[PDB]
RNA sequence: UUGGCACCUCGAUGUCGGCUCAUCGCAUCCUGGGGCUGUAGUCGGUCCCAAGGGUUGGGCUGUUCGCCCAUUAAAGCGGUACGCGAGCUGGGUUCAGAACGUCGUGAGACAGUUCGGUCCCUAUCCGUCGCGGGCGCAGGAAAUUUGAGAGGAGCUGUCCUUAGUACGAGAGGACCGGGAUGGACGCACCGCUGGUGUACCAGUUGUUCUGCCAAGGGCAUCGCUGGGUAGCUAUGUGCGGACGGGAUAAGUGCUGAAAGCAUCUAAGCAUGAAGCCCCCCUCAAGAUGAGAUUUCCCAUUCCGCAAGGAAGUAAGAUCCCUGAAAGAUGAUCAGGUUGAUAGGUCUGAGGUGGAAGUGUGGCGACACAUGGAGCUGACAGAUACUAAUCGAUCGAGGACUUAACC
């Protein structure tokens, strides 16, 4: 395990602020067309966190124009430039699954600040 | 992970509202489509105007898939809900609006005059 | 099913050759001197690996 | 050709430089050994023995030992056999080491499946199954036997049995980076065999 | 993995526990074989919560172990008796406190019989 | 196929459609190669060679048939008891109930219609799929191998260029050659996305126990609900059917007489297909024709005139014991005290999500701090603390005859 532990080690990344599930932040993705690299601005919930290693993933969720949207990157990808985060939530689970429902229907189903 | 019989909502002004489909596009056997794909599809629900009627067969093109596509960098995309958009015969829509954000992989198609009309690409 | 025709003598005896016991695997317990099993405990010296378990 | 033996440890990922995830496999090894050159007359053909991964010396017997003492080293745990190579690279005692594999190379690997004991029909052989519902009594079987006119069985129905645990080879492979440190190999995909076991690896022959 | 006794799991569970407070009781209890060696693996962490010995840990333990009377002419329970004595006894082994031995086959049903019992 | 005959079966050879599994023929549906054309090109028509592979989802009917919808390169025709019911179904078909139409004075009848209506069998032998034991192979063992022979695989679309070129008034629109990217099918694997995950973590209802509070246990489908490690998995990921060689079929030929000419042939020499034989993958010396190479052990003791037989051993292996990368049981593989094989302990990984106790705030349900805490099955490393003790059995002494060299 140890050598799998270190040979990856190497790629890893050393700026992500820590953040645990449930809590706002923005994200600068490095999409690129061919020719330039926009930096679309992509900020919602953090749903699940999820393996650990140079595989840990995690997950992002929005909506925008009624639909929600879900989308979610590798923590040590280099498409990435930088992760803001703009408030802290104070939650009981470690996956909120039960958010893809509750998010129209007037029901305003938010987090609290820590 | 659209297949046959599987219900789509459009997601332009064309007039219809719900869809079925009837068959995918491709080659033999096709057991189901992914987004960024085209159908063929008739019509269960519409407006009283609009330029489409209800029950006709038409084509149409998949804009968004609850299950979604994988892109090659590791990211993941996904929706809430199926949509789609309906062609007419060729890569130009039909209606003239667009209603939600739709996928990226269509740029990578040459359904250029969709993903115009969006809103936003994701 | 049914069998169709009975089984001669010969055929009986030759199918029994794999059915047989073994011998089992008997060992002198340095203690007493009879013929315990190995790798478990002489019920006659009630005695194992050198010490007594009673 | 070119090849070496080495073991399976896991799989993970790497980030290509342009930003691509791709799965990885490792394989380590040691320096191999060659033990013995099969000449053209004595033999009627050519290749030569490797050596791997010795053993401590409890676990070898006077053949053996007198087997490897023409090369001057320890017993080896697995020995094979490499046939299509040039032998004039290779004198018995030689060690070859995994630096022979450059970035980007194609490969060939060759393993042993793993086990999954007796089986039946719809896993061994991705049949179908009867409806489970409709009044059937019908589901996870065989299926017929054939037609009645031979009045026996054609040699080739497929059957439950033991599945799994044989020879196997993936081909067209992708070398991604080599550590002569650790003496490691990466390789994107996944070969077969299940972990802590003996890898085969050579150049590809589809060339 | 690990063994199933052929039994439903509550059963299972609950005959371990039992198990348990009998041989942390007499000392040297004796069963069949692959009985015991399962219910080693438990007896053994038990006996780590004992050598713990804090009120979080003796909590634990009460949780699982039974209420049966160990020295009846002192009063004292199971629970206390594991606590003081076996945590004072095995005070300094590190792990590895029973042992098996193995006896000849029943009669009845020719099950293999062992004996086992702490250090 | 509709029929003719009545040779076998009436001390029982059970129908039609569908499901699962297929296999064979070729008078070819697609893909491959050609001749002719009333073939400009792109489409075609017809005939010759070719059976390697491929050959669909629904609506209506018990339906085979049939019609229709939507695709595809194509939606082939037939045999195998109109394949396959000790493999499944029972819808129609032909028992007993009832009703309508028609016939009969009447019981009833109709190859007219309609509703309802018991499908039994523990595999003896051959056969097919897997796994072991014995013996053989002129001494006894451990490994690595050649490959007679057998099996597997064999499909194909779209797009961009060559080029809007050749061809064609125009309309339209190429062969040949390159390059990307799919469909279906197959093999492997769990790093990713997901599923399961009944000795993991948390929340919560009822009741009953641990004397009481606090804290916990039992039962209620695992009580219910939210997550989830390892393993096993597909809808997930990786890869495959490439490039070629030799001999051919239909065809096209060169040279050339029989027959001063002509002629693909009689003598000679070529070219020529998704077929054939190789190249790719797997099994394989019980291939009794029992192969080859490397290494180890040696040629004891008793009997036996003799023939030969018997007993202790060598190299090596097994009994027994700890197990899992293996597994129905055997078998295989890792180990047996100069050892990390398993369990426990310590340290980690991941999982869950803020323990108890105490204190503070609140009248109270509760909140906050101590504190990413506490707990943790299978995963990693170190560690001989416990268990693999002491022992037993099996196992060679190498036949003759020739020819080489001696
Ligand atoms: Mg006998
Ligand atoms: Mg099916
Ligand atoms: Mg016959
Ligand atoms: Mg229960
Ligand atoms: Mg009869
Ligand atoms: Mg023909
Ligand atoms: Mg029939
Ligand atoms: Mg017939
Ligand atoms: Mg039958
Ligand atoms: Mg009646
Ligand atoms: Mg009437
Ligand atoms: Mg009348
Ligand atoms: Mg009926
Ligand atoms: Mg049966
Ligand atoms: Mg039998
Ligand atoms: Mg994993
Ligand atoms: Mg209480
Ligand atoms: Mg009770
Ligand atoms: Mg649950
Ligand atoms: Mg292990
Ligand atoms: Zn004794």
């Amino acid at each position: 395990q140890k050598l799998i532990e270190d040979i990856t080690k190497e790629q890893l990344r050393t700026d992500l602020p820590a953040f645990r599930p449930g809590d706002t932040l923005r994200v600068h993705v490095k999409v690129v067309e061919g020719n330039r690299e926009r930096i679309q601005i992509f900020e919602g919930v953090v749903i699940k966190r999820r393996g650990g290693g140079i595989s840990e993933t995690f997950t992002v969720r929005k909506i925008s124009y009624g639909v929600g949207v879900e989308r979610t990157f590798p923590v040590h990808t280099p498409k990435i430039a930088k992760i803001e985060v703009v408030r802290y939530g104070k939650v009981r689970r470690a996956k909120l699954y039960y958010l893809r429902e509750l998010r129209g229907k007037a029901a305003r189903i938010k987090e609290i600040r820590r | 992970m659209i297949q046959q019989e599987t219900r789509l909502k459009v997601a332009d002004n064309s007039g219809a509202r719900e869809v079925l489909t009837i068959k995918v596009l491709g080659g033999s056997g096709r057991k189901t489509a992914n987004i960024g794909d085209v159908i063929v599809c008739t019509v269960k629900q519409a407006t009283p105007g609009g330029v489409v009627k209800k029950g006709e067969v038409v084509k149409a093109v998949i804009v968004r898939t609850k299950s979604g596509a994988r892109r090659s960098d590791g990211s993941y995309i996904s929706f809430d809900e199926n949509a789609c958009v309906i062609i007419r015969d060729d890569k130009s829509p039909r209606g003239t609006r667009i209603f939600g954000p739709v996928a990226r992989e269509l740029r990578e198609n040459n359904f250029m005059k969709i993903v115009s009309l969006a809103p936003e690409v994701i | 099913a049914v069998p169709f025709r009975r089984t001669s003598k010969m055929k009986k005896r030759l199918r029994r050759t794999h059915f047989k016991l073994n011998v089992p695997g008997m060992t002198e317990c340095p203690s007493c001197g009879e013929m315990k099993l190995s790798h478990r405990v002489c019920k006659a010296c009630g005695s194992y690996n050198g010490k007594d378990i009673n | 050709t070119k090849g070496i033996l080495g073991r399976k440890i896991g799989m993970t990922q790497v980030f290509a430089e342009n930003g691509d995830l791709i799965p990885v496999t490792v394989i380590e090894a040691a320096p191999n050994v060659v033990l013995q050159k099969k000449t053209a007359e004595n033999d009627g053909y050519e290749a030569i023995q490797l050596g791997f991964d010795d053993k401590r010396e409890k676990l070898s017997n006077k053949p053996e030992k007198g087997h490897v003492a023409k090369a001057e080293t320890a017993p080896k745990r697995f020995v094979k056999e490499l046939r299509g190579v040039e032998m004039d690279a290779y004198e018995v005692g030689q060690e070859v080491k995994v630096e022979i594999f450059s970035a980007g190379e194609i490969v060939d690997v060759t393993g042993v499946s793993k086990g999954k004991g007796f089986q039946g029909a719809i896993k061994r052989h991705g049949q179908s199954r009867g409806p489970m519902s409709h009044g059937s009594r019908y589901h996870r079987r065989p299926g017929s036997m054939g037609p009645v006119d031979p009045n026996r069985v054609f040699k080739g129905k497929l059957l439950p049995g033991r599945m799994g645990g044989e020879q196997i080879t993936v081909q067209n492979l992708e070398i991604v980076k080599v550590d002569a440190e650790r003496n490691l190999l990466l390789i994107k995909g996944n070969v077969p065999g299940a972990k802590k076991s003996l890898i085969t690896v050579k150049s590809a022959v589809k060339s | 993995s690990y063994r199933k006794l052929g039994r439903t799991s509550a059963q299972r569970k609950a005959m371990l526990r039992d198990l348990t407070t009998d041989l942390i009781i007499n000392e040297r209890i004796e069963t069949t074989e692959t009985r015991a060696k399962e219910l080693r693996s438990v007896v053994e962490k038990m006996i780590t919560l004992g050598k713990r010995g804090d009120l979080h840990a003796r909590r634990q333990a009460a949780a699982y172990i039974r209420n049966e009377v160990a020295n009846e002419e002192n009063n004292q329970d199971a629970l206390q008796k594991l606590f003081s004595d076996i945590a004072t006894r095995y005070e300094e082994r590190q792990g590895g406190y029973t042992r098996i031995m193995k006896l000849g086959p029943r009669r009845g049903d020719g099950a293999p019989m062992a004996i086992i019992e702490l250090v």
